[PDB]
């Protein structure tokens, strides 16, 4: 949390909890300890994919060139 | 009444 | 693909949305309302009939039924407009093209699945329908294969042990209190203080009321004494109009009557006691695995205190060395429709459905041989 | 219902 | 009965 600027106990609260809304109204569920296990290793999965097509992302803003291609 | 009806 | 609808015909409200959504898009209440007053201005644009949130919010003009009680359907042209506001008006989808799971109380007639499947096929052609117990879905919800679920509606109760997947059939009880006639039993009793709710709008008055303000004891006759002995337990609630009303012991002692159905004169036992003479129906076998994994559903569960109540006085009948847990998910008002959601959504699932191809074949009797 | 109860 | 059955 300090890495990444993030109040503590959020984090701490989100971790192991998981929210619910219907239209109306919203429950905030615990999970078991395999559930809390699965959604840490999911989020380190989404964090690295994203980070991996961005900067992929910036080394096409290098590799382009403005003229239009006409093929590939 | 007390709350329904006048009563 | 096309997801299925799923569609939950409470007594009391109306679950529905699309398969795979993990709560349901339109909730409200399965009510229809007409008009029953001299129409003076002219040119105000008339209507028959009023349907859900739109029947509670006129509700002062209108006579509000319900057409499903004890979770059996008591008249088909309102129940039909139920749905087609469900269709049309709150999910906004071409009931053409999604397959629909319904569900059902177990235990009640037959006439009922075959009806609602014709209306199905012939009034709105679904593709494709299926209809499954209220009581299996929530342990789709609960991530269980083993449990002996209690389910609560407005309009009736049920015990139904599953183990390891299969259902007990013979084990099944069903007990016909619910929401709906402890608010009756709630209007009875606030008549003592004066407060007198009569008509069926008023009526859905004291449903907010129990809703809000009644809790279940942990020892009835204890806070019954201290009740007569003290404010401490007096709370009180504002009418629409700002009529304020004071309310006393009297809050506990309406959901006291699922553990003493005496108190409306109903010959039965209590939740707990059925719950128990549910799990001694089963093999000696399973009873360790259905005194564990005690499931709450349903809205009627919801009360505070209620879990704790049922963990006590089961724990008085059980062997003093069985783990008797209840397990009660805060989300346990849509259980049954989560768990639907999840069933319509496997792909194992996709062969189970009823294909209008075989409800041409078969007819409507099609639905007790392709189902539980 | 039809029979033991009022639906 | 005592055990098996209820009575
Ligand atoms: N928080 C609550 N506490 C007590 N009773 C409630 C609560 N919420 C809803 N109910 C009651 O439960 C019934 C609705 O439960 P629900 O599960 O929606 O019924 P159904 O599933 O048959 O539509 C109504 O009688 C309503 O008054
Ligand atoms: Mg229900």
């Amino acid at each position: 949390c300090d890495l990444m600027g993030v109040d503590y106990e959020e984090m701490a609260h989100w971790l192991c909890h998981r929210k619910l809304a219907t239209a109306t109204e919203t429950y905030i569920k615990p999970i078991s300890k395999l559930h809390a296990i699965n959604a840490r290793d999911a989020l380190a999965k989404h964090i690295y994919a994203n980070l991996f097509n961005w900067i992929v992302d910036h080394v096409n803003k290098a590799l382009h060139s403005t003229v239009k291609q006409h093929s590939f | 009444w007390x709350a329904x009806c006048p009563a | 693909e096309t997801t299925a609808l799923v569609c939950d015909n409470g007594s009391g409200l109306v679950k529905a949305g699309f398969a795979g959504d993990d709560a349901p898009r339109a909730v409200f209440p399965s009510i229809v309302g007409r008009p029953r007053h001299q129409g003076v201005m002219v040119g105000m644009g008339q209507k028959d009939s009023y349907v859900g949130d739109e029947a509670q919010s006129k509700r002062g003009i209108l006579t509000l039924k319900y057409p499903i009680e004890h979770g059996i359907i008591t008249n088909w042209d309102d129940m039909e407009k139920i749905w087609h506001h469900t269709f049309y008006n709150e999910l906004r989808v071409a009931p053409e093209e999604h397959p629909t799971l319904l569900t059902e109380a177990p235990l009640n007639p037959k006439a009922n699945r075959e009806k609602m499947t014709q209306i199905m096929f012939e009034t709105f052609n679904v593709p494709a329908m299926y209809v499954a117990i209220q009581a299996v879905l929530s342990l789709y919800a609960s991530g269980r294969t083993t449990g002996i679920v209690l389910d609560s509606g407005d309009g009736v109760t049920h015990n139904v042990p599953i183990y390891e997947g299969y259902a007990l059939p013979h084990a099944i009880m069903r007990l016909d209190l619910a929401g709906r006639d402890l608010t009756d039993y709630l209007m009875k009793i606030l008549t003592e203080r004066g407060y007198s709710f009569v008509t069926t709008a008023e009526r859905e008055i004291v449903r907010d009321i129990k809703e809000k303000l009644c809790y279940v004891a942990l020892d009835f006759e204890n806070e019954m004494a201290t009740a007569a002995s003290s404010s401490s337990l007096e709370k009180s609630y504002e009418l629409p109009d700002g009529q304020v009303i004071t309310i006393g012991n009297e809050r506990f002692r309406c959901p006291e009557t699922l553990f003493q159905p005496s108190f409306i004169g109903m010959e039965s036992a209590g939740i707990h006691e059925t719950t128990y003479n549910s799990i001694m129906k089963c093999d000696i076998d399973i009873r360790k695995d259905l005194y564990a994994n005690n499931v709450m559903s349903g809205g009627t569960t919801m009360y505070p205190g209620i879990a704790d109540r049922m963990q006590k006085e089961i724990t008085a009948l059980a062997p003093s060395t069985m783990k008797i847990k209840i397990i009660a998910p805060p989300e346990r008002k849509y259980s049954v429709w989560i768990g639907g959601s999840i069933l319509a959504s496997l792909s194992t699932f996709q062969q189970m459905w009823i294909t209008k191809q075989e409800y041409d074949e078969a007819g409507p009797s099609i639905v007790h041989r392709k189902c539980f």
